[PDB]
């Protein structure tokens, strides 16, 4: 494809950041 | 039911937390809770007693009906400003796990006025500086901003411009030159919603809302100007840019005009029909719910996102108009005045967050009607300035009582899913703020008192 | 053949260049036009950019006439050399003086000196003898600079670490590391804001 | 071709009478007979031979150099060796070729030297830090010198600016408590995980900027102002990096002002 | 107008499209999996640049007139 889905991968990056933040200091 | 037979279902966890166990209403899925202090307990219990002794359910019973919908996890929560409303209670909070296919959305959960919020601007002048020209400034603000029912935006718009604004949001307002690069930073969701389709909006809504952009509207919407009164957290106030008392600020409270209401109604009328096929039954006919993985649910989600982008564009345009008015009055460039934006929160939006439940990570779609999102410090979705103090939460009231600026806490993120109050509601704003502070779900930083209010 | 001239212009295939080829010659011409000569705007080069068209040589003639090249495509090698020389000359006209002058032609005392320098500048001792040296480097660059000397004339616990390692001394180090990371991220965000402002100023 | 040769000579710098177009044209028309021409050819060819790996303006020697330097002009080498060609155009062509080759050789050597010095800097050695300190404190480069001498030099240098500025300038270190070697492994692990998380956050920020500029690019004015947009956006954008540069050295060198 | 807008933003381009451009221009590619190397090559060889300002030399003066 001549273009890549940028909004979807931005959402993926945001979700990954949230997962990392939770795993750092909210792990029981 | 008997009053004592009704009150046998209520208990207390600690001083600022009650508990409604299962059995208050049929087909419950988990217990409900609400955060109230001693003054709020009296009001809630008087309302319950009078209801048990009008066509509106009591707030506790509406919490109970909300606590029965499929997919709901953790507990139904009533923030200290909870009061009765259409479908979901005003000030009620509920998060549904997307993993369960039984999970549902609710047009009443998000609200009729989709994504109405408060934006704060700071200014480096003082009360004794605005006061000599207070009347002139008020007149200039009244004339510059079109406020009222039926008023049309001063700046022009068309179908292409409206479609682009729906698709992008604050990006469109920032491309045309209406907002600086800093405005996008200090905005919830960074000013725009990722998933959104203008063609998922009914054309009637687009036709209705074309001339309504930049207009405050009637009701609780305003563009008031106020003076700092007290500082409770010196570090938080310094981070926000307010160091000494007497500073000037301007909060704009605005909604999505007619796009939000039309999207909500057009979604509800089809959602009611889809409920019959989807085999879903709930306590109240006003509780519309269809599966997340459904055409109607996805269509409503996209329409609400477009309405939110439109509301953000409207707020950015209002900010630009206020900046221009202040610059014209004071004969100075707005950048020299340091008329930046502190934050922008929305209390009528359902968003897909990633809270943690019972030590297990889960992606939750959270409804927030009449309640404002707050996040703990170091959360990766807050501006860089507020990564050490926590996300600001602005309690936009009305004329009279003083608006507040709280900050989120670590306890609130794991307890109430990072949600706090968003005003007094249909009660005392100070009592609600004190209840939130004592419950460990917020901490106040600045108190601001109004001088001039622009309503319609 | 054209090896030195192409290498001076930083070509990606200095050796594999062939003048007599058909498509690759056009590829090189467009690369030279949009990289090492830059005569017209980006959008105007479109007719020259279209490689496989049969009307491309006419646009090539127009381009050669616009730059006022003394030769034409009747001698492909001649124009190749002239354009390479023009590009090298353009690169030369940046700093003439420096380009004209080019012409081919664990110790214990070390550790003791580093320790003394660190002690003078209040740097805690470390196991590795290179870490504190880098610390002095950063300290001197940040504070012992002309800007800082020209400009010369809240408790730690009040911040939130966001977690708890269970220690009383590692917590301070964690807080300091978090503050440094936050400062770097703020610098990046400031650069991003500057870029957005610069782009939007054009419109 | 007179303009190109004049521009090349001006770029290279010439104090001769060649600054006049008429004089250069007359000399070129004269041919090899003019002493100015042979002197200039010798002046160029000595440097050209110095620059080339294989290391008198007689036709045989310059033709041999043309053959060796891969001169691509059609028949220039053979006709120059024979001497049959006397046209001024040949003189302009050979002058242009030799001058351009010399300029290209100079550019190549300068770029190679810059790349070599950058590679030497890239090495993680104390030399880079010492050079940075000496350069920022106007001191001679310690490379090739005795380490004790340079250390004493920087030692003596530091104090002379220490007392000139107020004492409360450097400040006290923020890391006050002493840390044993046992805790350093745990500190390094904490730094590593923090670096990974903040790298992810930085990447998300850069992607947000990417989306915003993509939304910008669809404007109607964005289709008519491509030059200015490219010029004002490419160098600003392609300098951002996702890598986080925080290390333990920053922790050691951090002062009490960052912890306020 | 579309081609120049496509070539000027390597950030938004897909991996396959960047690889296709690099192969079309006969550019040597190493470690194709890594995006950093591909973006570096594209920025170093393929991306266009704005028009250069007129040089101080005589050629620039002639071009201006």
């Amino acid at each position: 494809d001549i273009l890549a889905p940028t909004v979807q991968e931005l959402a993926n990056l945001e979700r990954e950041a949230q997962t990392s933040f939770l795993h750092l200091g909210y792990l029981p | 039911r008997s009053y004592n037979d009704e009150l046998q279902y209520l208990d207390k966890i600690h001083k600022n937390c009650w508990r409604i166990k299962k059995g208050f209403v049929p087909n419950m899925l988990v217990e409900g809770v609400f955060y109230v202090n001693d003054p709020l307990e009296k009001l809630m219990f008087e309302e319950l007693r009078n209801a048990c002794r009008g066509g509106f359910l009591p707030a506790m019973k509406q919490i109970g009906n909300v606590a029965a919908l499929p997919g709901i996890v953790h507990r139904s929560i009533g923030l200290p400003d909870v009061h009765s409303g259409y479908g979901f209670a005003i000030g009620n909070m509920a998060a549904f796990d997307m993993e369960n296919p039984d999970a549902v959305v609710s047009p009443g959960g998000v609200g009729f006025d989709i994504n109405c919020g408060v934006r704060l601007l700071r200014t480096n002048l003082d009360e004794g500086d605005v006061q000599p020209v207070k009347e002139q400034l008020a007149q200039s603000l009244f004339d510059h901003i079109p406020v009222g029912v039926g008023s049309k935006g001063v700046i022009p718009m068309g179908a292409k411009d409206l479609e682009e604004a729906l698709e992008m949001g604050v990006d469109w307002s920032l491309r045309e030159g209406y907002a600086w690069a800093e405005d996008k930073e200090h905005c919830e969701e960074y000013g725009r919603m990722l998933q959104a389709d203008p063609n998922k909006v009914s054309s009637k809504a687009k036709k209705r809302g074309l001339p309504q952009l930049g207009t405050l509207g009637a009701g609780n919407h305003y563009a008031e100007i106020q003076v700092v009164d007290e500082i409770y957290n010196d570090y938080a106030a310094k981070k926000m840019g307010i160091d000494h008392k007497g500073q000037v600020c301007v909060m704009i409270h605005s909604g999505s005009r007619g796009l939000g209401h039309q999207v909500a109604t057009d979604a509800l009328v089809a959602m009611e029909k889809a409920m019959k096929r989807d085999r879903i039954t709930v306590n109240d006919r006003q509780l519309a719910c269809a599966r997340i993985t459904s055409e109607e649910g996805q269509d409503y989600l996209k329409g609400m996102a477009a309405a939110g982008n439109y509301a953000w564009v409207n707020r950015s345009s209002m900010t630009f108009l206020t900046r221009q008015a202040f610059s014209k009055v004071f004969s100075t460039t707005p950048d020299d005045l340091d008329m930046h934006v502190i934050y922008d929160v929305s209390h009528n939006i359902a968003k897909v967050e990633e809270h943690m439940v019972d030590g297990r990570q889960k992606t939750l779609l959270v409804h927030r009607k009449g309640s404002t999102r707050a996040f703990p410090p170091h959360h990766p979705l807050i501006p860089v300035d507020y990564q050490l103090t926590g996300q600001p939460v602005l309690i936009g009231g009305t004329m009279g009582t003083c608006s507040y600026v709280l900050t989120g806490t670590e306890q609130g993120m794991t307890e109430t899913f990072g949600t706090t109050c968003h005003g007094a509601g249909r009660k005392n704003v100070t009592d609600v703020v004190n209840t939130c502070h004592d419950a460990g779900i917020s901490k106040k930083a600045i108190k601001l008192r109004p001088i001039a209010v622009i309503k319609g | 053949m054209f090896r030195r001239k192409l290498t001076a212009l930083e070509y990606h295939n200095p050796t594999g260049f062939d003048c007599k080829d058909e498509t690759e010659f056009r590829n090189f011409i467009v690369w030279l036009e949009d990289q090492k000569i830059r005569h017209y705007k980006i959008e105007d080069r479109g007719n020259l950019r279209n490689i496989p068209s049969s009307d491309w040589p006419k646009y090539f003639e127009k381009y050669l006439q616009d730059v006022n090249c003394p030769f034409s495509v009747q001698e492909r090698q001649e124009t190749v050399d002239w354009l390479l020389g023009l590009a090298v000359r353009f690169e030369y006209g940046d700093n003439v003086e420096k380009y004209r002058n080019c012409k081919p032609v664990n110790n214990p005392d070390f550790k003791a000196g580093v320790l003394a320098l660190a002690n003078l500048l209040k740097i805690q001792r470390h196991d590795d003898y290179l870490v504190m040296l880098k610390a002095i480097k950063i300290l001197v660059q940040e504070r012992l600079t002309p800007d800082a000397i020209a400009k010369a004339s809240v408790t730690l616990d009040k911040h939130i670490l966001g977690f708890d390692t269970g220690d009383a001394t590692l917590n301070e180090a964690a807080q300091i590391l978090r503050l440094l990371h936050i400062e770097e991220l703020r610098e990046l965000q400031t650069k991003i804001n500057e870029a957005i402002v610069a782009v939007q100023a054009i419109i | 071709m007179e303009s190109d040769i004049l521009d090349i000579l001006e770029q290279l710098g010439y104090d001769g009478p060649l600054a006049e177009e008429a004089c250069l044209l007359a000399e070129c028309g004269r041919g090899f007979s003019s002493s100015e021409y042979v002197n200039l050819l010798t002046w160029l060819t000595k440097q050209l031979t110095q620059f080339t790996e294989t290391h008198t303006a007689d036709p045989l020697d310059v033709s041999r150099l043309l053959k060796d330097c891969c001169c691509p002009y059609e028949g220039l080498a053979s006709r120059l060796a024979n001497g049959d060609v006397k046209d001024t155009r040949d003189h302009l062509k050979i002058i242009l070729f030799v001058s351009s080759e010399l300029q290209s050789a100079q550019l190549l050597l300068s770029k190679t030297l810059r790349d070599a010095e950058e590679r030497e800097m890239r090495s993680c050695s104390p030399l880079q830090d010492l050079s940075v300190i000496c350069h920022t404190l106007t001191l001679p480069d310690p490379a090739g010198r005795d380490p004790t001498d340079t250390f004493t030099d920087i030692q003596t240098q530091v104090n002379v600016l220490l007392e000139k500025l107020p004492e409360t300038h450097i400040g006290a270190p923020a890391l006050q408590r002493s840390i044993s070697a046992e805790q350093w492994e745990e500190l390094e692990k904490i730094n590593s995980t923090l670096s990974a998380e903040y790298e992810c956050r930085r990447r998300m920020l850069i992607k947000r900027l990417d989306v915003t500029v993509q939304s910008f690019s669809w404007s109607d004015r964005a289709k008519v102002k491509i030059d200015q947009m490219a010029r004002a956006y490419q160098p600003k954008r392609h300098s951002l990096s996702v890598r986080s540069s925080v290390s333990l050295a920053h922790l050691l060198a951090a002062r009490r002002d960052i912890c306020n | 107008v579309s081609k120049v807008d496509l070539l000027l933003h390597p950030e938004l381009l897909s991996q396959e499209f960047i690889q296709l451009m690099l192969q079309e221009r006969n550019i040597a590619v190493s470690d194709p999996e890594d995006r950093d190397r591909l973006t570096g090559l594209y920025l170093q060889h393929v991306i266009p640049l704005p028009q250069r300002e007129l040089p101080r030399s005589r050629w620039g003066k002639r071009m201006e007139k």
